[PDB]
């Protein structure tokens, strides 16, 4: 692999991220439709970045 | 529950930093007005946006 001299930036604009802190609920009415999302301060974010 | 919102807007002086209890307006999305210390009850609490 040869090095080049050329470079780029990569923008990723503010991320929203808010929920229970506790658990999951979901619909009385099915079991496959989420309310609100678990999100904690202990949950493993993993990012996939895709690239052009 | 009610959802929420970032909003953003000018720090003035006589307001407060974030005590450890959320950057958020304690005034209208409490009423009980008996969860925080009487300081910052009725008001906002705000914080730096270093990224913004």
């Amino acid at each position: 692999v040869s090095r080049t001299s050329i470079y780029y930036y990569a923008g990723s604009s503010r991320l929203l991220a808010v929920g229970n802190p506790y658990f999951s609920i979901k619909s009385p009415n099915n079991n496959k439709k989420v309310l609100v999302p678990k999100v904690s301060g202990l949950q493993y974010r993993v990012f996939r970045v895709r690239l052009p | 529950c009610p959802p929420l919102e970032l909003f953003n807007s000018i720090i003035e002086d006589g307001d407060m930093v974030d005590t450890g209890f959320g950057c958020m307006d304690f005034g209208t999305l409490q009423a009980n007005k008996s969860d925080v210390p009487i300081d910052i009850c009725n008001s906002t609490c705000k914080y730096p946006d270093y990224l913004k």
